[PDB]
RNA sequence: CCCGUCGCUACUACCGAUUGAAUGGCUUAGUGAGGCCUCCGGAUUGGCGA
RNA sequence: AGGAUAGUGGCCUACCAUGGUUUCAACGGGUAACGGGGAAUAAGGGUUCGAUUCCGGAGAGGGAGCCUGAGAAACGGCUACCACAUCCAAGGAAGGCAGCAGGCGCGCAAAUUACCCAAUCCCGACACGGGGAGGUAGUGACAAUAAAUAACGAUACAGGUUGUAAUUGGAAUGAGUACAAUGUAAAUACCUUAACGAGGAACAAUUGGAGGGCAAGUCUGGUGCCAGCAGCCGCGGUAAUUCCAGCUCCAAAAGCGUAUAUUAAAGUUGUUGCAGUUAAAAAGCUCGUAGUUGAACCUUGGGCUUGGCUGCAGCCGAGCCUUUUUUAC
């Protein structure tokens, strides 16, 4: 087969830049904020729970 | 291969002279001597690990060197020098003896003694036999050769060393009814009277022991050695204990009631 | 600012002519305190000189305020020449340290020394003679 | 009786009867052959070193259509030619010919994996520098 | 050479990687106590799980057995002393039903917390690491310090610790001395 | 649904004239260093010996 | 019977017999085989590993022969041959890192040509000398332990007396740097500790994933059976939950992934504990030696006294009275 398409996709997938935020705590504080995250202020849509809602 | 061993290992030393593992590679190898290798306690184990007056080799021979150390009433200089059991330990500049007998954990105590009894020591005949120009002779456990021994000593009895001149001055058969300590073994350390002697031809002999419990243990007759001629009067102080076992339980009551 | 030193274990030691002992120091608000004032400090409270005593092995326990060591305290400046390690006496200014080649330098002199037999005198007599 | 002996003295026998039947166990029986060492390219190694010989596409198998990137190594333990993979888009590029190649299983344990055809070697890396990173641009081929 | 020194593993990681209900398990516990990680968690599981592992063997020999006897007494006791178990329930059998809730209770970051010395055991588990916290005479700054009883009433703020009596800190004096 | 010749490509193993080739161990026979023992020998060197 | 040996012995010699081992596996071959203490995994039974901190053996390039000595068939001793290899004035001479460090080579694969006898011990004529034995530091994400990367208030909001989401404060601390003291043979580091040392506290946590197995998107852009992914099943042919990316989320975290081996999962090696009508597998059928395995049967019952331990019973031990050869376990 031919070599000549070796990269196609990847070369001419159109370049997005990382946008800056925020850091996010490490450790201890993270652990913190995922137990309240999900056993202190539940978001269950009443009995629907979902870790990564897609917006729509 | 090739010749004698020069070094020993720390690992591979006696367990009983309680050496700890990360101290370094090797452990003192005592000298050819009196007593055996495995069943020794060199002087420099004596006097830095267990009386801790030295805090080194080098400061152990810095103490020896200076003629203080005394085993059987004789200046010792060689610090890996084998020092066994019922040899005596003088150090006349603290104005201490001491006794090597074994206590009931099976380790060699410091059995400090007074002066008297520090003027003999108890040998058990190996074998009695003719010397040149026929003249009989006795082997003690620690290598002694006594000359002319009384014509009732036969082997297993225990013999009193005057250790100043050498000379023997009263013997114990080994009968029943004798007041013994086991020198071997599990049982080391224990002592207790001569129950029955189970003898095996061309095998080993058992000796049955009870003890001042009336605890009852059997011992090998090369690992039984005779130290008084009935219960209760031993020829020696015994170290703290008196040779008395108690269980592992009976241990930690102890220790609970002597701590509070 | 109120240094206390305790004195356990003491073992009176005529083999070697001293008094041995581990120390503890109880010193708050201080970092540690030195060989040399804990020898001065030792001399005062035992009325000993104190070139006649050595102090050596300090640690200092987790979060400070004591330090723990080993005491050795001789019957004399003598006795304490004769028995302390050179290193120590070193340490207290009872001896100079020896200066001697490094230990690389020391070998190689053994070894070269080693080809020679006889004098050295000899050896370069013969060895300028047959270059000369 | 179960087809087995049970009598209490016929150890023999059963452990005779287990020792026949292990060779149609094939872990046991390639793990005593040594087929690794005998048969397998990498002598039982894990990874190998090569040197490539030529870039080469192969069509994988239905019910995909693709050309999988390969190239083929020969190795420099025993001379051996074979074929490797060139994991990731566009990493082919990133290998030359007569370049010096570290190659590893696809973790089949001697199998082809997926579609690809015949191939049961993967690049890690080439030229003494890993391919990933090559492919996340944390460092640059010497050359 | 020198003899070797021996050295273990003090945990021992689930055989099924993703459980939701070990996972929301081990993240409620960890959002309780507030641990650093699962492997805290990991910890006490694996440590239990030898405690028990030698209480079964002493369960199967019968009573009276003398290593029954001694053995069993010695961890019994050992688990009382810390805490974990308690003096009604000193039979061996109560061991089997320990949990390692019971063993978190008796950190020194939960202790802390629960003597009133921090906000929340976040705050303890920074109070004990950055050497505030002295259990009797001595600071110890490892939250995992497993607090003893005769330990408890002895918990407090260092003696030269800011919030015990010592100095201001770094911040304060750099802030009070402009 | 499906089988087998035949045709293309690639890989693996097999047979095969070449009394093919290479590497290592053991060994017959032949030759055989060197030490040791033995046999004389007797530079020289002490008063018969070395 | 002798010789030889430190000594027994076909160890060797002379003579004489014809013996010795073997399906209970001799002999031969292979071992990517030094043995063991041990190691990994493990419900139990097992399977796999052990060059390597201790013990025993063996070797010092391959063989062989010796000297000295109590002790060596020694190699940091010698002699000779073989293979390598160094200097040479060409006549000759000198070698042995599977010691420590270092180099080349080999390879997937492994560190300084550092300091010291202070400790552990050893050797010597020895209180004193020596020891790359050993110790110390260097390199070192082999493994292992503990354990930071933030904590707390007020406003503002949402919210059901308090959990957060933001912009506003004042505290706390060690990473690091450092007087100093300690440590140490001397240092380094640790431990202590003046002064310095945090708001984006840029003093900025990573490695893999988000179809299922398997925890976490049917978000947006790119491509269009290509590029690629995918352990396996599968994804990709114009709204791709799977590729390439951004966002978000998930898992473990100073660690995480990949390859290979191995163990569990494997009752897919089955003694415990598999299967054999049709899924793989009862020999075409009988005989038969080793092996394995083999019916029943020989002092039972009764009586009396007594010791101990569990709460009158029960459980063990006894001692008398009743006619009273070889193993295996
Ligand atoms: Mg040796
Ligand atoms: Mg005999
Ligand atoms: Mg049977
Ligand atoms: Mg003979
Ligand atoms: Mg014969
Ligand atoms: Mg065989
Ligand atoms: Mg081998
Ligand atoms: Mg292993
Ligand atoms: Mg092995
Ligand atoms: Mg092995
Ligand atoms: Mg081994
Ligand atoms: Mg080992
Ligand atoms: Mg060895
Ligand atoms: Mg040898
Ligand atoms: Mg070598
Ligand atoms: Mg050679
Ligand atoms: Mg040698
Ligand atoms: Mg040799
Ligand atoms: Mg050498
Ligand atoms: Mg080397
Ligand atoms: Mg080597
Ligand atoms: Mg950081
Ligand atoms: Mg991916
Ligand atoms: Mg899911
Ligand atoms: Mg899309
Ligand atoms: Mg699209
Ligand atoms: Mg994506
Ligand atoms: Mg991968
Ligand atoms: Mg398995
Ligand atoms: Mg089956
Ligand atoms: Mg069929
Ligand atoms: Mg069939
Ligand atoms: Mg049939
Ligand atoms: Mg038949
Ligand atoms: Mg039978
Ligand atoms: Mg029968």
């Amino acid at each position: 087969g031919s070599l000549a398409r070796a990269g196609k996709v990847k070369s001419q997938t159109p370049k997005v830049e990382k946008q800056e935020k925020p850091k996010k705590p490490q450790g201890r504080a993270y652990m913190r904020l995922l137990y309240t995250r999900r056993f202190v202020n539940v978001t269950l849509t009443n009995g629907k729970r979902k870790m990564n809602p897609s917006p729509a | 291969a090739r010749g004698p061993k020069k070094h020993l290992k720390r690992l591979a030393a006696p367990s009983h002279w309680m050496l700890d593992k990360l101290s370094g590679t090797y452990a003192p190898r005592p000298s050819a001597g009196p007593h055996k290798l495995r069943e020794s306690l060199p002087l420099v184990v004596f006097l830095r690990n267990r009386l801790k007056y030295a805090l080194n080799g080098r400061e152990v021979k810095a103490i020896m060197m200076q003629q203080h150390v005394q085993v059987d009433g004789k200046v010792r200089t060689d610090t890996t020098y084998p020092a066994g059991f019922m040899d005596v330990i003088t150090l006349e500049a603290t104005n201490e003896h001491f006794r090597l007998v074994y206590d009931v954990k099976g380790k060699f105590a410091v059995h400090r003694i007074s002066a008297e009894e520090a003027a003999y020591k108890l040998g058990k005949v190996k074998k009695v036999q003719l010397g040149k120009k026929g003249v009989p002779y006795v082997v003690t456990h620690d290598g002694r050769t006594i000359r002319y021994p009384d014509p009732l000593i036969r082997a297993n009895d225990t013999v009193k060393i005057d250790l100043a001149t050498g000379k023997i001055d009263d013997f114990i058969k080994f009968d029943t009814g004798r007041l013994v300590m086991v020198t071997g073994g599990r049982n080391l350390g224990r002592v207790g009277v001569i129950v029955h002697r189970e003898k095996h031809e061309g095998g080993f002999d058992l000796v049955h022991i009870k003890d001042a419990l009336e605890n009852t243990f059997v011992t090998r007759l090369s690992n039984v050695f005779v130290i008084g001629t009935e219960a209760g009067k031993p020829w020696v102080s015994l170290p703290k204990g008196k040779g008395i076992k108690l269980s592992i339980s009976e241990e930690r009551d102890r220790r609970r009631a002597q701590q509070g | 600012d109120a240094v206390t030193i305790r004195t356990r274990k003491v073992i009176s030691n005529p083999l070697l002519a001293r008094r041995q002992f581990v120390i503890d120091v109880l010193h708050p608000n201080r970092a540690n305190v030195s060989k040399d004032e804990l020898r001065e400090k030792l001399a005062e409270i035992y009325k000993a000189e104190k070139d006649a005593v050595s102090v050596f092995g300090f640690r200092t326990q987790f979060g400070g305020g004591k330090s723990t060591g080993f005491g050795l305290i001789y019957q004399s400046v003598a006795d304490a020449k004769r028995f302390e390690p050179a290193y120590r006496l070193v340490r207290y200014g009872l001896a100079e340290k020896v200066e001697k080649a490094s230990r690389q330098q020391r070998k190689q002199k053994k070894n070269r020394d080693k080809k020679i037999f006889g004098t050295q005198r000899r050896a370069q007599k013969r060895a300028a003679r047959r270059n000369a | 009786g179960k087809g087995k002996p049970r009598g209490l003295n016929s150890a023999r026998k059963l452990r005779v009867h287990r020792r026949n039947n292990r060779w149609a166990d094939q872990a046991y029986k390639a793990r005593l052959l040594g087929t690794a060492f005998k048969s397998s390219p990498f002598g039982g190694s894990s990874h190998a070193k090569g040197i490539v010989l030529e870039k080469i596409g192969i069509e994988s198998k239905q019910p995909n259509s693709a050309i999988r990137k390969c190239v083929r190594v020969q190795l420099i333990k025993n001379g051996k030619k074979v074929t490797a993979f060139v994991p990731n888009d566009g990493c082919l590029n990133f290998v030359d010919e007569n370049d010096e190649v570290l190659l590893a299983g696809f973790g089949r344990r001697g199998k082809a994996k997926g579609d690809i055809p015949g191939v049961r070697f993967k690049v890690v890396k080439v030229s003494g520098v890993s391919l990933l990173a090559l492919w996340k641009e944390k460092k640059e081929k010497p050359r | 050479p020198r003899a070797p020194r021996t050295y273990s593993k003090t945990y021992s990681v689930p055989k099924r990687p993703y459980e939701s209900a070990r996972l929301d398990a081990e993240l409620k516990l960890a959002g309780e106590y507030g641990l650093k990680n699962k492997r805290e968690i990991y910890r006490i599981g694996f440590q239990l799980s030898k405690i028990r592992r030698a209480a079964r063997d002493l369960l199967t020999r019968d009573e009276k057995d003398p290593k029954r006897l001694f053995e069993g007494n010695a961890l019994i006791r050992r688990l009382v002393r810390i805490g974990v178990l308690s003096e009604d329930k000193m039979k061996l059998d109560y061991v089997l039903a320990l949990k390692p809730e019971d063993f978190l209770e008796r950190r020194l970051q939960t202790q802390v917390f629960k003597l009133g010395l921090a906000r929340s055991i976040h705050h303890a588990r920074v109070l004990i690491t950055q050497r505030h916290i002295a259990v009797g005479k001595q600071i110890v700054n490892i939250p995992s310090f497993t607090v003893r009883l005769d330990s408890q009433k002895h918990i407090d703020f260092a003696h030269n610790s800011p919030y015990g009596g010592g100095r201001a800190g770094r911040v304060k004096r750099k802030n009070q001395g402009k």
